[PDB]
């Protein structure tokens, strides 16, 4: 078919949809690198 | 051995790698005009008054930030360089207030002096000017922020030298403003130094206000006794009266700062 | 070849541009995404960079630098710091909305593009910076990214190739200047979106002070197809040094404003008529066209008759391809007002960091406001021209140039309209 | 920031009393050298001039600002404290 | 204004805290960035506070500065630089009409005029019932669907004065109108029938170069 819009999932997205996905992805991420200090002011 | 050769108006000069174009020029006695650059602060590169032509390069470079490359010929007085300075000076003065008679910086103002030496002699700005509300930051530093040219020297000094991150820029574009956002006093033992580094009369000494003009004061080079550091100072006097205290550069002591008590 | 256009569907890259097929992983794979990705990664960074080089691909974010050479600045040994790919999805140029379609309808092309482009650079992760207003689009991208992670296509041992690669989505907060590559990096680092001076270059000191490459969404998303189908396949489209296919946004006074994929060097007239339905009120009703987003100078109808849509042809016409956003103005348009509004846009978007744009663009805006009403003298036209030349080439970033060029385009091609407006005002007053 | 007033050597004399004029409050003086300031190309020239005129003197060695090591890229350091938090 | 003056409604003692579920979201946000560079999370975290609260009182800015150990001024700079942050309360629905040239050329003025007449406000104002705030914005990246508006997180596109009044009518009733174009087409494809991508897309491996 080529006559229907198939991007209707975003009609149900809410305020926290983006950050919930980010939280969900948190387990998959590789460990972050480290600059060696807690911040540039340390 | 590591030194590289660069040219300043055809004059050869040997510089360490990493030397900026502005630092190459001062090695032959040329002082590039500047506003945002201070050699004791981090490089900013935002005022654009230091733009200079490099021979064979279509684009002018910011001399204060651009590292000099081997074989470059820096044209500090070419037509392209002069027109770049005139353009930047024109933009700096477009919104600047007609305050020189009432402004304490008058007579020792880098904006006045570099306008005389590197800018045009007239205006073609036909619109109305920006006006900015004043911020109260304590009993020592008076702010007339319509005079501010957004050089960010005070912000960098506060964060880097005084270690206080209370100054910043709020807003965007032409309406970008330097201040604390909230009402807050910038009270630090080094706070008075932002008066010296501010190139304009945006930040001035509250105690000193309106009392003297720079051309009429006599300078006595002396020493501070408010502590045991022995900071080198200049005592401004007029007609037998002490009018203010200014830092005197001594690289091994107070480099060019003094404490608020000394000031 | 000497004629370019009529791109066939089999040669189009963004085959779900209009979102009429499943945009999720299953749909993406049925359309060829994520196919032999493992073989591409194991071919090596040098092979990938060669394929992008031979493709003749140039940046699609507005400036058009050769992509293969740009990405090769990263192809250097490690010095202890991580390496990053930053994908520019800020999509802020007025008239330009192409990257929006890629992100929401072909997200897996972008995700694969990050991995392949990331491999060629040696980068450990990709940060996709997407403008805050694109909330629904960013959420679509996050869903696609999660599918890739679950399928093992990204992350640890990505595509079973032994290469670890993360993909992070970071949202902007409303600022056109954050599309500028160094301002984008400053924004990711949690600062005001103010561009950095160069040097250093991002390939040396970039995001978090680490080697970085900033690439446009379209530039990244076409890379996996280039590796699959070959650089020579890409270079067979368009003129020499103007290779490939391009996404065009035709907006303004056309009958059917739309986004379409077409061959580079297609005639501008052909693009507007074949795909956009022609200029509103007929071709002869055309006044001026902004060929590549609000930052490129306008060109009059006479120039528009024969001009080709590619980097070199439009530079020869005293303008630029830019983002390939075609804004069409017919003769009913108040051309002076239309340009004045773009100057008002740049005045609102200037970051305020550096003097010529902070003060100059606002100054140009005030002069243009008076030029709209005729409330000026003709001698001010040359003054406005000179002011624009004092901004161009004197600022930290190219936003200053982007505000100067539209003014220059108006004075170059429509000076009589400006002068006529002034005569009318003076007579009335 | 201008450095053009730091090129030449100067010779000034010791400061002496100034008092308020009773009539107007103006600053009076009895020091005939209160305003005298001479300019010299080198410290040697200034020293020579003082010697032949019989003035005892003190010489202060010229203070030069030492060369700094400036680097814009240090504002964005990956792991050093030179990273700036604002621009 | 880009300066702050304490009021009874907006001062450091105004109450703001993140909910326990938002603290978990912050934890995942902060982990997206290298250790030693937590300041990178200021924008997403500051945006998160705006989503919980609707706008950013000075106390919300201070809280974010505390959590990420950045000076408050560096958060004030971010809040005042980026236009999507609301430093004053807005209405339940924030209507943002694009008026840049591409949308101007397709009569965004009519859309802006229709909203004002229906809501009985002017650009920049909030309705007395505090349901709607109206402002003009720059190009929203939906140029080919001009004229268009953003309401909160959603785009409404290909608008006409009647269409935007029916969207506002739905919002008043409490219903949620579906986003996207209102002229018939679904997204950015040309109206009157596709001029490309009519054929089915090729499958996996089509046109792949030999040796790969
Ligand atoms: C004011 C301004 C806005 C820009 N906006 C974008 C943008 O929204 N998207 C983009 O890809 N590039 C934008 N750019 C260009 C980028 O700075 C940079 O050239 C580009 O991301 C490089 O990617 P590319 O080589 O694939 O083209 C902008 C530049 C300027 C000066
Ligand atoms: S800062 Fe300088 S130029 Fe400005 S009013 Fe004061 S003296 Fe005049
Ligand atoms: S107040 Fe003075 S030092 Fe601070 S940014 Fe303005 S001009 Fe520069
Ligand atoms: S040109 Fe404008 S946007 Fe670019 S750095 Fe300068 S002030 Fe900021
Ligand atoms: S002194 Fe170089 S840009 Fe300011
Ligand atoms: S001009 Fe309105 S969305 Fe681009
Ligand atoms: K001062």
């Amino acid at each position: 078919d080529n006559t229907t819009y198939k991007n209707l999932q975003h009609h149900d997205y809410s305020t926290y949809t983006f950050l919930d996905l980010n939280l969900d992805l948190s387990k998959f991420r590789m460990p972050q690198p480290s600059s060696g200090r807690e911040s540039p002011r340390h | 051995s590591n030194l590289i050769e660069v040219f300043v108006d055809g004059q050869s000069v040997m510089v360490e790698p990493g030397t900026t174009v502005l630092q190459a020029c001062e090695k032959v006695g040329m002082q590039i005009p500047r506003f945002c650059y201070h050699e004791r602060l981090s490089v900013a590169g935002n005022c654009r008054m230091c733009l200079v032509e490099i021979e064979k390069a279509p684009k002018v470079v910011a001399a204060c930030a651009m590292p000099v490359m081997k074989g470059w010929n820096i044209l500090t007085n070419s037509e392209k360089t002069k027109k770049a300075r005139e353009g930047v000076m024109e933009f700096l003065l477009a919104n600047h207030p007609l305050d020189c008679p009432i402004c304490d910086q008058g007579g020792e103002c880098d904006l006045q002096d570099q306008s005389m030496m590197f800018g045009s002699d007239r205006s073609r700005f036909l619109e109305g000017k920006r006006a900015v509300e004043d911020k109260n930051i304590g009993p020592l530093v008076k702010t007339i922020m319509t005079r501010c040219i957004q050089c960010t020297r005070c912000i960098r000094f506060a964060s880097e030298i005084a270690g206080v991150d209370d100054l910043g820029t709020t807003g965007r574009g032409n309406d970008m403003q330097v201040g604390t956002y909230i009402e807050k006093m910038f009270m630090s033992e080094l706070s008075g130094n932002i008066i010296d580094i501010c190139p304009v009369g945006a930040l001035t000494s509250k105690p000193y206000a309106f009392t003297a003009r720079p051309w009429e004061t006599r300078k006595t080079e002396s020493i501070d006794v408010m502590d045991a550091v022995g900071s080198n100072i200049v005592v401004s006097t007029r007609t037998g009266e002490v009018m203010r205290i200014l830092p005197r550069m001594h690289e091994d002591i107070n480099e060019e700062w003094i404490s608020d008590k000394t000031r | 070849k000497t004629s370019f256009g009529s791109l066939k569907d089999e040669d189009r890259i963004f085959t779900n541009l209009y979102g009429r097929h499943d945009w999720r992983l299953k749909g993406a794979q049925s359309r060829g995404d994520w196919y032999k990705t493992k073989e591409i990664l194991l071919k090596g960074p040098d092979w990938i960079l060669g394929e992008v080089k031979t493709s003749g691909l140039r940046g699609r974010g507005g400036a058009g630098f050769p992509t293969g050479l740009k990405w090769s600045f990263m192809n250097k040994p490690s010095d202890g710091r991580p390496k990053y790919l930053v994908v520019n999805a800020d999509e802020g140029e007025p008239g330009t909305c192409k990257d929006r379609e890629i992100i929401r309808h072909d997200p897996h092309k972008l995700v694969e593009g990050c991995l392949v482009g990331g491999r060629a650079m040696g980068a450990r992760a990709a940060y996709i910076y997407i403008r805050g207003e694109f909330y629904n689009e960013a959420s679509n991208l996050q869903v696609a990214i999660r599918e890739a992670y679950e399928a093992g296509l990204i992350g640890k041992n990505a595509c079973g190739s032994g290469y670890d690669f993360d993909v992070f989505v970071v949202r902007g907060a409303g600022a056109y200047i954050c599309g500028e590559e160094t301002a984008l990096i400053e924004s990711i680092e949690g600062k005001q979106g103010k561009p950095r001076l160069k040097p250093p270059f991002p390939a040396d000191v970039g995001v978090f002070g680490c080697p970085t490459t900033v690439a446009n969404v379209e530039t990244v998303a076409v890379s996996p197809t280039i590796c699959r189908r070959g650089g020579a396949w890409f270079a067979s489209f368009g003129r020499e040094r103007n290779s490939g296919t391009k996404l065009f946004n035709i907006s303004g006074h056309v009958n059917n404003p739309c986004t379409v994929e077409e061959e580079m060097s297609v005639p501008l007239k052909e693009l507007i008529e074949k795909h956009a339905g022609g200029v509103t009120g007929g071709w002869d009703n055309l006044l001026a066209v902004i060929p590549g987003g609000s930052s490129t100078p306008l060109i009059p109808k006479s120039v528009c008759e024969t001009v080709l849509m590619d980097f070199d042809a439009l530079i020869q016409a005293q303008t630029g391809l830019g983002t390939a956003a075609v804004i069409v103005m017919d003769r009913s348009t108040d051309i002076v007002k239309a340009i004045a509004r773009l100057i008002e846009f740049y005045k609102h978007e200037s970051c305020g960091q550096c003097t010529p744009c902070r003060e100059g663009v606002d100054w140009m805006n005030k002069v243009m406001a008076r030029f709209v009403r005729g409330d000026a003298r003709p001698a001010e036209i040359d003054s406005l021209w000179e002011i624009s030349k004092q901004i161009e080439g004197h600022t930290i970033c190219a936003l200053g140039d982007g505000a100067a060029w539209p003014v220059q385009g108006l004075i170059r091609h429509f000076r009589p309209e400006l002068e006529e407006r002034m005569q009318q005002f003076a007579q009335q007053h | 920031s201008g450095v053009n007033n730091t090129k030449k050597w100067k010779m000034e004399f010791d400061t002496r009393e100034r008092w308020e004029n009773p009539l107007m409050g103006w600053a009076s003086t009895a020091d005939p050298l209160s305003n005298l300031v001479l300019t010299f190309s080198t410290k040697e020239d200034a020293v020579a001039f003082a010697e032949k005129n019989g003035w005892s003197y003190d010489v202060e060695e010229r203070k030069v600002p030492k060369p700094k090591s400036k680097s814009y890229g240090a504002n964005f350091s990956w792991n050093k404290r030179t990273r700036v938090s604002t621009k | 204004l880009f300066v702050h003056r304490d009021t009874p409604e907006n001062n450091p003692e105004t109450p703001f805290d993140f909910t326990p579920e938002n603290y978990k979201r912050i934890e995942a946000i902060v982990k997206n960035y290298p250790e030693g560079h937590k300041a990178a999370a200021v924008l997403p975290v500051l945006d998160l506070a705006q989503r919980q609260n609707g706008w950013l009182p000075i106390s919300a800015m201070n809280k974010v500065a505390e959590i990420l150990q950045v000076p408050p001024m560096r958060v004030y700079e971010v809040a005042t630089f980026y236009t999507m942050y609301n430093r004053k309360p807005v209405g339940k629905y924030h209507i943002q009409v694009c008026t840049t040239t591409p949308c101007m050329l397709r009569n965004s003025d009519s859309i802006l005029e229709a909203i004002q007449k229906k809501l009985g406000i002017k650009v920049g104002e909030t309705t007395p019932d505090k349901l709607f705030t109206l402002i003009e914005v720059e190009c929203l990246g939906a140029c080919v669907n001009a004229p268009m508006v953003q309401i909160n997180d959603n785009y409404y596109e290909d608008l006409t004065p009647k269409d935007i009044e029916e969207i506002i009518d739905e919002l008043k009733a409490g219903k949620i109108p579906k986003p996207g174009p209102r002229s018939g087409r679904f997204s950015c494809e040309p109206a009157g029938g596709l001029t490309s991508l009519t054929e089915p897309p090729k499958g996996p491996g089509f046109g792949v170069q030999a040796g790969l």
